[PDB]
């Protein structure tokens, strides 16, 4: 509904703080996203 | 759009019973005044900035000055005595 668009870089994060971090813990990340593009011609 | 059948014609509607002729008529409702309650803040800590961005960052330059130029010993060239 609201779309996270952040307009500098570093301006919104994701935070997670754990309790029990065992070796080679990780965070795997996915995203969804909307994006333009280069070559902004609109079929020239 | 129906059509007359004259064979068996019927008539208009007769009465039946009724509901009660009161009780299809509403009262109306009677508002009193309301308030939108509270003193007001005059402003807001807001989570987020209210001005632009930049999508890219630019180098900045400042000038800088070199220093006090010397001079040198130079190499110096052989005469032109008709060799050269």
């Amino acid at each position: 509904d609201k779309p996270i668009y952040t307009l500098q870089y570093g301006n919104v994060g994701f935070v997670v703080n754990p309790k029990t971090v065992n070796q080679n813990a990780r965070l795997l990340m996915g995203y969804e996203y909307f994006t333009s593009r280069t070559e902004l011609v609109n079929a020239g | 759009m129906a059509l007359i059948n004259p064979q068996f014609p019927y008539a208009g509607p007769v009465p039946i019973p009724g509901p009660a002729p009161t009780e299809t008529m509403p009262l109306l409702n009677y508002r009193v005044e309301g308030r939108i309650a509270g003193i007001q803040q005059a402003r807001q800590f807001m989570p987020f900035l209210q001005g632009p961005h930049r999508e890219v960052a630019e180098q900045t330059y400042y000038a800088i000055g070199t220093g006090i130029q010397m001079g040198q010993t130079f190499n110096q060239p052989l005469i032109n005595t008709q060799e050269g």
